[PDB]
RNA sequence: CUUUAAUGUUUGAUGUUCUAACGUUGACCCGUAAUCCGGGUUGCGGACAGUGUCUGGUGGGUAGUUUGACUGGGGCGGUCUCCUCCUAAAGAGUAACGGAGGAGCACGAAGGUUGGCUAAUCCUGGUCGGACAUCAGGAGGUUAGUGCAAUGGCAUAAGCCAGCUUGACUGCGAGCGUGACGGCGCGAGCAGGUGCGAAAGCAGGUCAUAGUGAUCCGGUGGUUCUGAAUGGAAGGGCCAUC
RNA sequence: AAUUCCUUGUCGGGUAAGUUCCGACCUGCACGAAUGGCGUAAUGAUGGCCAGGCUGUCUCCACCCGAGACUCAGUGAAAUUGAACUCGCUGUGAAGAUGCAGUGUACCCGCGGCAAGACGGAAAGACCCCGUGAACCUUUACUAUAGCUUGACACUGAACAU
RNA sequence: GUUUAUUAAAAACACAGCACUGUGCAAACACGAAAGUGGACGUAUACGGUGUGACGCCUGCCCGGUGCCGGAAGGUUAAUU
RNA sequence: AGGACCGAACCGACUAAUGUUGAAAAAUUAGCGGAUGACUUGUGGCUGGGGGUGAAAGGCCAAUCAAACCGGGAGAUAGCU
RNA sequence: UUUUGUAUAAUGGGUCAGCGACUUAUAUUCUGUAGCAAGGUUAACCGAAUAGGGGAGCCGAAGGGAAACCGAGUCUUAACU
């Protein structure tokens, strides 16, 4: 036995999403250990040190698909 | 007779212009070297007490 | 564990100091590096243990 | 008595067997 | 202030106190006064006889609380710039 | 300085004797037709003993208490915080003495940046040298690698090597995220000054998540803030910190 | 064996048959020499086992004599008690029914009786966990402490000596 | 012989005997802030405490652990200066 | 001669029967043990509640003892009923 | 009554009549109401006494800052866009 024990939250999930207001610098998609589950693309650079994403300007969130080998690349419609 | 202020509370709170109380942050007293600089820089400024805890400070300091 | 804690005194006459950590078992050499000094508002060399 | 505890019983059966290991070979 | 055996909110938070002592003896006036000072000359006292300040006090300040009309001679008080111009609007003397 | 002898001297230790302090539950006298007590004569003892204040040791002889929770009844065993995966039902979250495993750090470079680099494994040739050292060649395409457990990551490489380096900076920070709270997490940008690059631009620590401690109490360093009649000091504040 | 768990240890005696008894072996789970070892005539309202005698202990109860119980006269209580117009079986149900459903039986009420029930009456436990409950008791639980000792100064002096 | 009066009379307690150990007398010790008193109007053939428990044959080995006892060097040490 | 012997009064308490809202808040009936002694008893005396006393069971101290009875702190406190 | 749950075979009451459980004081906050309103208010006490006197004081009218200080601003900072 002794196989108990557990971690906790580490909330890691999309938050700012789709037609999100995308105000200023909200943490749209906060997934930990990311920079792979999603990527930079639009006016936002995102890329927190722990791969947290965030808007860099007001606008719609986008979720695209881009370069070779598919991938995700979150971006932002400008406004 | 007169209600007595919980003197520990008197030394840890101070009413402002609209019935708030503010309080100095925790984690600013020792073992500082292992903490990030940014954290400490965000702990120095005073901060107002939380909405959910305000009723306690209200109930502890009648003469606040 | 083993790794030590250390002061970083400014060469400048002001009393400012950074704080740091390093082993005694590993590298003997005492630290030398410049860093910004707020009282002087200028980068200046820092060294020393204790 | 029986009580229902597990270790409280296997000690007894252990004694009962441990004697038989001697008494057999003798 | 009790809340289970959890360490209480007025104990988690570090002390930052320091009474000034001096602060106890520095009351401040408002411009709506000294139309009532009577005699036309304000002082660290006088008002103290007008009971708009208190007895123990030494230092005092004017502060622009607003509305002064009749001329008044400020004297022996520290005063804010807005209050200074305010007393000037009354044509009030402002001596040190 | 020096090894230090001596007469000047300073105060100290034990040792002997002396008696006038002090003891006498030795003897006689009286108070007194009285074994208490006191005075008197006298024997012994003696500055020892005993009592006081302070002080080290010893002390269940006596006293006041403490001796955890979860718990498949309690005891015993076992765990108690922190990270990763499952259970967990395609938002988040979600329990069990449910299934697997880790941490109480490591590093001034394993940090910054500029330029450059491409793995394992397998096959054949080839000196000692072989199943497996280094070489060449071909397949193979990340089946490799990351300071460390496990997921998510990673070719613009976050993987490896080198040049120069201290941004592992100081003062703030629109916003959010996450919590009952105490808090924790992200972050453009701005101001100072600093490093790489020709320049664009990058850097407010490590690929990411574990590597931890509230308040009180104090110790150090800076600080005209306060300084109980004034002036200083004493602490106390304040920033930095153990 | 007052010690032996396994144990109804193995062998002998005693009994028609002996988990106890008496005798011996040693494989003494875990006897042992002043928290004494091994012996012991006498002594025991002591522990266990045997035998003669004797008996209603028993197979198996039987009859009789006295005091109660029973009937009559006079006094006359008690534990208990929500209220009752207070049945059996089968089943459901807070999970072991006089009360509910279904079914069966059952004219109204005493007296002597017997104790299966009314989770019958009597002790708000003698057991268990809990309570940051008390009590006492133990020790190398913590902090004190009476007492016993330690040294300084005080009551406390004089000469002399290395 | 004695014990749990009011569920336990014993294989418990006591005992003479043995041993250790303390105490030289103003004893050790005990009751007491102290005075005093018991010990005892007694004195090591006496008195306290502890263990064992007539008599008979006996009473093994270990002083590391714990206490007690005996040690004039040394290390460490409070009050005071 | 004797903590000798059998056994009444005298003290004791082993067995069984009753009794169990009893006659009795510990007794009766039939037996049993000690009975010249470490006996039995009348009368007064003293030891005091964290103390007494104890041929030691944690027993006994006014029908109650792992800390008596009465009064005071006292409306102790009670996360419990 | 207590429980997830009781005709429960879970606790409590034999019945009737009486007594029997959210108060008192000083503070503090909110609400309701009435008085005056940028001001509101008296406390001890004097007193022909529920009058009247008594503004010492309390509260509101300006805050920010640890603090000096500053003040419709202020603190933070060499400095705020």
């Amino acid at each position: 036995g002794g196989s108990t024990r557990n971690g906790r939250d580490s909330e890691a999930k999309r938050l700012g999403v789709k037609r999100f207001g995308g105000e200023s610098v909200l943490a749209g998609s906060i997934i930990v250990r990311q920079r792979g589950t999603k990527f930079h693309a639009g006016a936002n650079v995102g890329c927190g040190r722990d791969h947290t994403l965030f808007a860099k300007a007001d606008g719609k969130v986008k979720f695209e698909v881009k370069g070779p080998k598919n991938r995700k690349f979150i971006s932002i419609e400008a406004e | 007779p007169k209600i007595k202020t919980v003197r520990g509370a008197a030394k840890r709170f101070k009413k402002t212009g609209k019935g708030g109380f503010k309080h100095k942050h925790a984690n600013l007293r020792h073992i500082l070297t292992k903490k990030a600089t940014k954290r400490k820089r965000h702990l120095r400024p005073k901060a107002m007490v939380s909405k959910g805890d305000l009723g306690l400070v209200i109930a502890c300091l009648p003469y606040a | 564990g083993i790794r030590e804690k250390i002061k970083l005194v400014s060469s400048a006459g002001t009393g400012h100091f950074y704080t740091t950590t390093k082993n005694k078992r590993t590298k003997p050499e005492k630290l030398e590096l410049k860093k910004f000094d707020p009282v002087v508002r200028q980068h200046v060399i820092y060294k020393e243990a204790k | 008595c029986y009580g229902g505890d597990i270790s409280r019983k296997k000690k007894l059966l252990q004694k009962q067997k441990e004697g038989k290991k001697r008494m057999k070979q003798i | 202030g009790f809340e289970g055996g959890q360490m209480p909110l007025y104990r988690r938070l570090p002390k930052f106190g320091f009474t000034s002592r001096k602060a106890a003896i520095t009351a401040e006036i408002r411009l709506s006064d000294l139309a009532k000072v009577e005699g036309g000359v304000v002082d660290l006292n006088t008002l103290k006889a007008a009971n708009i300040i208190g007895i123990q006090i030494e230092f005092a300040k004017v502060i622009l609380a607003g509305e002064v009309t009749t001329p008044v001679t400020v004297r022996g008080l520290r005063v804010t710039k807005g209050a200074r111009a305010a007393i000037e609007a009354a044509g009030g003397k402002i001596e040190e």
